[PDB]
């Protein structure tokens, strides 16, 4: 069994908790209580695989915002969240993957571009838009819904395939 | 250079590391033992956070801090002062100047602010993981509402806003699937005649996918609390333990119905239908991941009662006698192929507890509490953190829901099995022997005939499932 | 090549059972343990100078399971049958692990040691003038235990085995 060592990024209530407790519990989370620090442990079998993923869900609140360099270093590989109807966490995209960047001193690091949110009919941020910042990194691009599990497995499980093959 | 420190003077937890006080594991350090100070310094690091280890600590800590104490350590640990202006801004201020306060606001980045969102992080979830001490202590839960309810500040506000709603929801206190369960599958019940529900009667599909359900639910709510401490061995188990307790005593009570249907069917070619049943009802055990029922099973067979049916045994059919090997073989050794199985299937799946019963049990009596250096005793936190591996594992596996659609009268059928009836434990296990004795004597008795006991057909409809439209 | 013996600890829970196998299994002189590496229960010794591999299952902590006790038993040679010597219940429950282990072995002469383990400095209410006429009913060797010194652990290992040898 492979471990892989998943740290999910992204702008304060853009449903990084949301998405997280969806893939280890199946349960949506209606409440915002905004995250310090959490992390998940779960076994699940990838392309035949078995493998056990540890989850790091990370604080969006920028009072949090100085304490960041300690959870990439440890990351293998980082989902970068954005809320499809929050223009403003789409911009906050670039930040993250920057700072993942240079703590990691790497133009290479598995990553995975997250527009969450997508049951919600009121979109601003046009696909398009979104996966023409990801061909710009290297990355895939995947729209999830917490609420519904759209495209949740998919977009963790895409990134352990790049944590895989680094 | 470093950020310059609070004289330890006034803040305990500015002491320098030492061996007298904390000692490491041979890319954050891993502690083997420290002081309690030191423990919940490092809780709290200010250079990076450890969730991994605040599970740890909040679910072993009672061993060597009362749930008191550690509120008072941590409250401490919250409180740092402020260090003073600086020459330069001494300077300044005199010449009616603004200072630029460098090395404070490098210390509320750096030091304060970090070292209190991981306070209040470790109250996080303790309220949210381990509310029990609040349960059982109302004074203590009392004490954590007032001090998240004073904390000032606009830094830490949205957590302190946040972690008193948190406390007050727990005080008064839905799944979604990838696809829909399959459909519930009838053989001579029918839906709604509880009183033929029995080992022929339902389908054996979905006799194993409602014990699983049931033992699902039994495994999945048993807390750390029920175990730390070694307590459900203890004399007040019932108090401490009473999910853990409820959940062995469901395994205990299936194996023996299992092996009461066997011994009390006293026609050989009946018998040969109940144990082959019973081998079908394994079989989908297997393919659920449901290792409790496997090993329900498996016990069952292994008991001096049943084992001893050879004129029984030599009846099952050859791929059927496989099967049950199989089954048996995953214990052998102790437990060896067990264990890899669990950690290469796809949850959901439904381990056997007694594995990690032992385990905790043996840690905890194996190693000290203490370790003694340069002649102080320092917690031996080493043997918490396996203890908590052990925890961990569990907590794990107790995640995933199975995709399978309840039936309350199966499951209440199962909820309300009782073989043993008013008999106590010895009455009744010396009744099974002798049953067996009496369908097949010891040699060279006879094999005696015995008359036929059910009146339905004993032909098994399998255990592949079917989907109409 | 050498003689492996399987070895089953028998006995009450609660009452620090698991401290003989533990302190047998040790590194003797270092207090530490994981038993969740695979064979911390295996051990190489020698015994009247003949080299054998004890392999002890000591399944403490399960004690609730117990429609399983047929099935551990099953896989055991010889057994410890162990109680407290300040818990009478323990002493007074050998009777029915023996009438157990006899059943499930199909066997009137099982190799088996009667242990008495002291498990703490509460008062001893087991006195050993009772446990060695309990042994002697039996006919079976007793050995006494502490949980602490080590005292006692390696001759109730060593006995049995060697009744293993002598059946
Ligand atoms: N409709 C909808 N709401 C969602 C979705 N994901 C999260 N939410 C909602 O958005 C809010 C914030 O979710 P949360 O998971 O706490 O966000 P977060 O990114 O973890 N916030 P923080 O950075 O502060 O920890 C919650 O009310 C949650 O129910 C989604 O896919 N759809
Ligand atoms: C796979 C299975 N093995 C064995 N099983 C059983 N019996 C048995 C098993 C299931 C039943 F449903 C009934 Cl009815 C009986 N006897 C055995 C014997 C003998 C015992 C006593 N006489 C000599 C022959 C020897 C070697 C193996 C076995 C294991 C789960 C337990
Ligand atoms: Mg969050
Ligand atoms: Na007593």
């Amino acid at each position: 069994m492979t471990e892989y060592k998943l740290v999910v990024v992204g702008a304060g209530g853009v449903g990084k908790s949301a998405l997280t407790i969806q893939l280890i519990q199946n349960h949506f989370v209606d409440e915002y209580d905004p995250t310090i620090e959490d992390s998940y442990r779960k076994q699940v079998v990838i392309d035949g695989e078995t493998c056990l993923l540890d989850i790091l869900d990370t604080a969006g609140q920028e009072e949090a915002s100085a304490m960041r360099d300690q959870y990439m270093r440890t990351g293998e590989g980082f989902l970068c969240v954005f809320a499809i109807n929050n223009t403003k966490s789409f911009e906050d995209i670039h930040q993250y993957r920057e700072q993942i960047k240079r703590v990691k001193d790497s133009d290479d690091v598995p990553m995975v571009l997250v527009g969450n949110k997508c049951d919600l009919a009121a979109r601003t941020v046009e696909s398009r838009q979104a996966q023409d910042l990801a061909r710009s990194y290297g990355i895939p691009y995947i729209e999830t819904s917490a609420k519904t599990r759209q495209g949740v497995e998919d977009a963790f499980y895409t990134l352990v395939r790049e944590i895989r093959q680094h | 250079g470093q950020m310059r420190l609070p004289s330890a003077d006034v803040y305990r937890f500015a002491e320098p590391d030492s061996e007298e006080n904390i000692i490491f594991e041979e890319g954050i350090p891993i502690i083997k033992a420290g002081t309690v100070i030191k423990l919940i310094e490092r809780l709290t690091y200010h250079m990076y956070a450890d969730p991994n280890f605040v599970r740890t600590f909040l679910t072993t800590y009672r061993s060597f801090c009362k749930p008191q104490e550690l509120l008072s350590l941590i409250i401490e640990r919250f409180e740092i002062p402020e260090p003073e202006p600086t020459e330069a801004d001494r300077i300044a201020i005199e010449n009616g100047d603004q200072p630029l306060s460098a090395e404070l606001k490098r210390f509320r980045k750096e030091y304060i602010q970090p070292v209190q969102l991981r306070v209040l992080n470790v109250c996080r979830h303790w309220v949210e993981h381990h509310f029990y001490d609040f349960e059982r202590d109302a004074y203590l839960l009392q004490r954590m509402e007032e001090f998240i309810g004073t904390v000032r500040g606009k830094a830490m506000k949205k957590w302190v806003e946040s972690i008193t709603k948190i406390i007050q929801r727990k005080k008064i206190a839905n799944i979604t699937f990838q696809s829909s369960p399959p459909t519930v599958e009838w053989h001579i019940s029918r839906p709604g005649h509880i009183e033929t529900f029995d080992l022929l009667t339902l389908h054996p599909i979905e006799i194993a996918r409602q014990l699983t359900l049931l033992e699902s639910d039994l495994y999945r709510a048993v807390q750390p609390s029920e175990l730390v401490g070694s307590v459900w061995t203890k004399e007040d188990k019932e108090i401490n333990s009473p999910n853990l307790l409820k959940m062995i005593r469901h395994t205990t009570n299936l194996t023996l119905w299992f092996e009461k249907c066997i011994v009390e069917t006293e026609n050989l070619e009946e018998r040969v239908a109940v144990v082959s049943r019973i081998i079908e009802i394994l079989q989908v055990f297997q393919e659920l991941n449901n290792f409790n029922g496997v090993l329900e099973v498996v016990s069952a067979m292994n008991s001096s009662p049943v084992y001893r049916l050879d004129h029984t045994f030599e009846q099952i059919p050859s791929r059927q006698k496989k099967i049950l090997e199989e089954a048996h073989e995953l214990s052998e050794d102790h437990y060896k192929k067990y264990l890899a199985k669990l950690r290469s299937i796809n949850p959901p799946c439904v381990p056997f507890f007694g594995i990690y019963l032992t385990n905790i049990l043996k840690t905890e009596e194996g190693n000290p509490e203490v370790l003694k250096r340069h002649g102080k005793e320092l917690i031996n936190f080493s043997k918490r953190r396996k203890v908590a591996e052990i925890t961990g594992e569990i907590q794990q596996y107790q995640n995933q829901p199975y995709c399978l659609r309840v039936e309350s009268d199966i499951k209440r059928f199962f909820e309300n099995l009782n073989p043993m009836g008013n008999s106590m434990e010895k009455e009744f296990t010396d009744y099974l022997f002798n049953k067996s004795l009496e369908i097949e004597p010891r040699n060279p008795k006879p094999l005696p005939r015995f008359p036929k006991k059910y009146s339905y057909p004993l032909k098994s409809p399998g255990v592949r499932p079917s989907n109409p439209r």
